[PDB]
């Protein structure tokens, strides 16, 4: 919906800075809002997919709520769309959007909590070995505390 | 052209614009309400009571009208779109 | 022929002649509704109020009335084709 | 023989005559609606005012009158039948 | 016996006759409808205006009163039972 | 103890009396359905008419009343258990 | 605090108790409807009349009155609930 | 800014007041209710009875009125949102 | 709902003291109370699942009430 979209336009247009979306999915009438938008250039924003299904969604969100220095807005933490605001709205320094992926390079915050995550998730490895047969463990962890390379 | 009879006002409804925020956030077209302001063209007789008696409408030539989202018969007069409607069901003025 | 009663009108819609946009296009007569302004043929003797009293009907003879949509029974006589109303379902004349 | 009681009419319907259009062309009896046209047969005293006075019916005797499709009971009485009727659905007359 | 209050009316139906048209035909009990004319066993006071007055009924203890398919609450009084209905709903007398 | 208000009346059911017919044939409970008559155990003012009159009531203490099929709200009083009835919903009396 | 408008009345319910029959036997909470018995603590004005006189409400602070099994709006008041409710649906008093 | 006409008013909400219990639980806003309670900020001529007189609406602008759960309708001003409504929709003030 | 969880949350925040609930599934408006009560520091709770099923859920939290001191809140 068109409304609910309006307050976090309301809090970017005021500081001038580009916007990132991860949501489920952000269907024609509040898509064409940004788009037509971001023609004019009023704002300089895009939307993307969230990444994964079920407790692979919110694994993944959280995750990406800690580096950004922002909170994942969740219906657990029940703060509605329409009030939200600024100041847990995260931040990054570089995204790169393509046609299938998407890239955060990082805010270099929560320096706590991204060594507590390699903590549990390790100690959560270990035990997992009786049921997990993918890396998406052990790169949930690579991608928080270091990189990825394909050969 | 029109005459209304007894409560009848024949409004027209502002027209279409693009509407922007204050913030200059545009909406689009897809996601836009018909307006609910309107303007009177003409005015009519007044109410008939129950007696007999009529009285005078209160809105004039030049004021500035609120719908309730959905009064009109959205008629045409040679192109030209009007919005007959009544007293009772006047929300504001101006 | 036939006249109306109390606050009954006699109306004729202004029928079908082959409608056309001003600007030269021309629209099928399966995309076109029946016109919704017509002319009267007789009117009643008017309102009958809850007191007796009646109050003359504001339509005349001559005048040009528009209706919402659903005006009447669209009664049949000689072979011509009547649709009667009344004041309360009138939108607004000329 | 049969008294309506205050606003009531007793009204017959034309009844089939084997109708048939003025061209020539003869219609089924299985596509023609009953007649809307009906005869008065008894006029009742009239419409009790809220004050309790007593309006003389219009309608006084014999005149045609037209009726909006569902407007009576179709009374049983033996031979001639009859469909009772009020004042305010009447559509017209003569 | 029983006695009705303002403008209510008991009603007696006409019973059971065993329908037969004059030619001889007869229809079975299985075919046939309640009869919609009854007889007045008694009569209240009369109809109570919005101002308080009161109106005598136009309907006597003789009179045989045709009414609706559905104008009364069917009563029952110690084995027999009465049509209880309004002055509104009978639609004609004899 | 229990007073109504304007119209209200409140009345006491019949209660059940091992109902039977006189020619000594018993019907179940499971096939009977709860009496319609009852007597009145206090009256109200009487109506609000819309001049502000009060129209006394013409139910009286002593006398039993008639209700449609449903009438009465079930109010109940330190275990008894009585029906408020409205005076314009009586059938009749005695 | 709290005072209602012209008809309005504010009632406070008779709350919870552990309700017990006269025999001593306990009906769970799970299987009770909400008291239909309240305390009248704000009293309007009156009702409006279709002249514009006013009528004195009949109930009083401090009467006990039982609601139409549904009445009120379950408005809240400083931290408490409370009942506003109207002339027309009260059933009675005390 | 804006004025009601006849009965109407006009009334700004008690806005998101971030609900929170006397003792000290907070509740979500996806848990919570639209306020009921309203600042008047415009007040009309008052009813139009049916002879025509106007009764002085009892509303001041300067108290507090609490609607019922969907009363009134939303009216878009300038950028703020304001709940206009008519003053038999209201029930109760302060 | 918060219609009931909150008179319950009403007495342990008079007696300050912690709160284990378990019910047979919190996952609606009733949970989101909690948690942001628990986010905000006013209390200290958690909700969990009932364990068993049918039959194997009553009997299981009659031994937990027992061995807690309390009294389970059966529907009987």
């Amino acid at each position: 919906n068109v409304k609910d979209l309006l307050p976090v336009l309301e809090n970017v247009v005021r500081a001038g800075k580009p916007l990132l979306i991860i949501a489920e999915d952000v269907e024609a009438e509040a898509l064409a809002t940004l788009v037509v938008n971001h023609i004019k250039g009023v704002i300089r924003a895009c939307a993307v997919k969230a990444p994964g299904f079920g407790q692979r969604r919110k694994d993944y969100l959280q995750d990406i709520a800690i580096l950004t220095g922002g909170t994942a807005i969740t219906e657990e933490l029940g703060i509605k769309l329409e009030s939200v605001t600024l100041d847990m709205l995260g931040r990054a320094d570089k995204v790169i959007v393509d046609k299938d992926n998407t890239t955060i390079v990082g805010g270099k915050g929560s320096k706590e909590a991204i060594q507590a995550r390699i903590e549990q998730i390790k100690r959560q490895i270990l035990e997992t070995t009786s049921d997990y047969d993918r890396e998406k463990l052990q790169e949930r962890l690579a991608k928080l505390s270091g990189g990825v390379a394909i050969i | 052209r029109l005459r209304p009879l007894y409560d009848k006002i024949v409004v027209k409804r502002m027209e279409e614009q693009e509407q922007k925020t204050p913030s200059g956030i545009i909406i689009p077209d897809t996601a836009k309400e018909k307006p609910q302001i309107g303007e009177v063209i003409a005015v009519g007789d007044g109410k008939l009571l129950s007696n007999g008696q009529i009285v005078s409408p209160k809105v004039k030539k030049g004021d500035k009208v609120v719908f309730n989202k959905y009064a009109g018969t959205e008629v045409e007069l040679d192109g030209e779109k009007y919005l007959i409607m009544s007293e009772d069901e006047v929300l504001a003025v101006i």
